[PDB]
RNA sequence: AGACAACCUGGCGAACUGAAACAUCUUAGUAGCCAGAGGAAAAGAAAGCAAAAGCGAUUCCCGUAGUAGCGGCGAGCGAA
RNA sequence: UUACUGUUCCCUGGGAUUGGCUUUGGGCUUUUCCUGCGCAGCUUAGGUGGAAGGCGAAGAAGGCCCCCUUCCGGGGGGGCCCGAGCCAUCAGUGAGAUACCACUCUGGAAGAGCUAGAAUUCUAACCUUGUGUCAGGACCUACGGGCCAAGGGACAUUCU
């Protein structure tokens, strides 16, 4: 029997001072989502850097361990002879212009789509499906591109490009607090031991000053990355 | 050690030193003497201590502590 | 490191608990002033007089929050103020019809100071949200009867 | 208080002379001045030394080296 | 003695007893703004994960005027007259990367502050002399101690 907000409480059950490891901070970050839906689960580490130059600046990809790899059902979608090469590349469904009438019946048992740009043409009206499903393939996200055989086989990996800001703090969402324990453990390590070693030659000392761990709107946490 | 002379209150007298620069001779050094005033606690007296006897003064109960018979408000 | 509590002129009040000033206590606040050094040993005695001043919120409250708690299951109130004029009434009311119906059944007597905007004149039920501190808050109903 | 014979603790503190010159140094932290106490004082059972072997209070005597070390590494002094 | 090596005295500066405000002027920790539009994309995206529901008590269109970045071809922000209500994002287009919703730096200024220096004021010492009151019976020209008050004012002096 206690009326309460939604600051003081999370604000209680964290501490600013004490460093909380990867496996403290696991059982913990979950309690401090206490939100509706879904919420997803950030990390802000502070680069000793400078942002004005380009040779400081850091861009590259990590592996997420969970989240993609195999559990994704890509469906690739193309052409000529690049049907072939995507199904001998391990792919879920492949399939011509012909699966375009399908998912145009119900048919979504997919979350990643890719095709190439000589289909792009009828691939564009399903903007009102694809389109906002973020389904629809783009040359940014690389799934649009020939090469759908080296396509397939990438994504059967899963990454999350990052780069540096004008600030030097890079923060990418290795999940949400929905997911389980373990995983929300190897995610965040892959996520440190990846962007490490995309660290600039020109840096000078320690290149890590702290890093955090916060989500969507909610206290943030010190994270050793040593652990 | 001992605090060199320049009254007492607390401390004995001279104590000099000496130099080692380019040579070393006996020093006819002095003290960092001043004086502290005090009315709350007892009657105005103006101990000249050392700077290094005011921690035993007028911090512990050497005077601090308000009595009213006893020996001579002055220390002695 | 010292205890200011008379603040004057000083950036810190209640006594500061975080590296104050210097030079400014060893002849002057101290004597014939107020009282400072933060010490460990008026560091507790520095507590009984602020701690003391915070148990009123678990203390004080208790002896006051209740006022909802004995107050809610009370039989209806019966206090007539006059009903007629076709609709109307004849008595007034603004704060006594509001707390004095506490003492017109089993003793028990309640301040005038702790109702709201008095309520239309009518016949109906009455909204008295007795409001005692602003931190807890109590309900009260009135009904009249044509006499 | 003995205007205290020496020994002892403490404060302050030279020069002549030696360095075949002399201001570093040495010669003396002696002599000398002053204060206090004992008949012994002082010191004393050890944040020591050594060492991974172990000893293990202080003080005194004989050695360990008057070697090592220190120094216009000159004079000279002098460990553990 | 304008020979050498030291020293007393006479002086200068820092650190201490001297601490508390204000004004002007730097710097640091950086708060809030302003140039990382070359080109294409008509609109300035400095960016990742959203990639799709959420936002309802921290700056969301024009005629007319100024400043701030470039009223200074067109934009954003503060306002007087004119002046619809739920919004934005998006496929396509399309650069290497594009601005809404949830979080984020420099060079150079203003503000909130820390700190090193000048210039003012008062006061809590300190220095000092000075009406007077006091240690009385000190019916003596005097050092010293104390109260009160005045003056200077925490800039000497003292110590290293």
């Amino acid at each position: 029997r206690t009326r309460s907000k939604r600051f003081l409480e999370i604000q209680k059950l964290r501490e600013i001072k004490q460093e909380y490891d990867l496996k403290t901070a696991l059982s913990l970050m979950k309690q401090m989502s206490s939100t509706k839906f879904v919420e997803t689960a950030e990390a802000h580490f502070r680069l000793n850097i400078d942002p004005k130059y380009n040779d400081q600046q850091l861009r590259a990809t990590v592996s997420l361990p969970k989240g993609t790899g195999k559990t994704v059902k890509i469906a690739v979608l193309a052409q000529g002879d690049k049907i072939d090469e995507a199904k001998a590349a391990g792919a879920d469904i492949v399939g011509g212009e012909e699966l375009i009438e399908q998912i145009k019946g119900g048919f979504m048992d997919f979350d990643k789509l890719i095709a190439t740009s000589d289909m792009m043409a009828k691939v564009a009206s399903l903007g009102r499906i694809l389109g906002p499903r973020g389904l629809m393939p783009t040359p940014k996200a690389g799934t649009v591109t020939p090469n759908v055989a080296q396509a397939v086989e990438e994504f059967k990996k899963g990454k999350v490009e990052f780069r540096v800001d004008k600030t030097g703090i890079v923060h990418i969402p290795f999940g949400k607090l929905n997911f389980e324990e373990e995983d929300l453990l190897i995610n965040l390590f892959a996520t440190i031991k990846s962007v490490e070693t995309n660290k600039p030659t020109g840096a000078k000392g320690v290149y890590w000053k702290s890093a955090h761990i916060s989500s969507s709107m909610g206290p943030s946490i010190r994270l050793n990355i040593r652990e | 050690r001992i605090c060199p002379f320049t009254g007492k209150k607390s401390n004995r007298a001279n104590k000099v030193s000496h130099s080692n620069h380019k040579t070393k001779k006996l020093q006819f050094v002095n003290l960092q003497y001043k004086r502290i005033w005090w009315e709350a606690g007892k009657r105005y007296v103006k101990l000249r201590l050392s700077t290094k006897a005011i921690k035993t003064i007028e911090k512990n109960g050497l005077d601090a502590v308000a009595k009213k018979a006893g020996i001579d408000l002055s220390k002695k | 490191k010292v205890i200011l509590k008379e603040d004057v002129t000083d950036l810190g009040k209640q006594g500061q608990l975080l590296d104050v000033k210097a030079g400014f206590f060893r002849n002057f606040l101290l004597p014939t002033g107020k009282a400072q050094l933060m010490t460990p040993l008026l560091l507790k005695e520095l507590k009984m007089e602020d701690e003391r001043i915070e148990a009123e919120k678990q203390r004080v409250k208790e002896e006051a929050q209740q006022l909802a708690m004995v107050f809610q299951t009370v039989g209806a109130f019966k206090v007539k103020r006059k009903g007629g004029k076709g609709k109307l009434i004849f008595g007034s009311v603004t704060a006594q019809d509001l707390v004095d119906i506490i003492k017109s059944q089993l003793q028990k007597d309640i301040d005038k100071r702790l109702v709201s905007l008095p309520e239309i004149r009518e016949t109906g039920e009455y909204i008295a949200e007795l409001k005692l501190h602003p931190d807890v808050t109590a309900r009260v109903k009135i009904n009249v009867f044509a006499n």
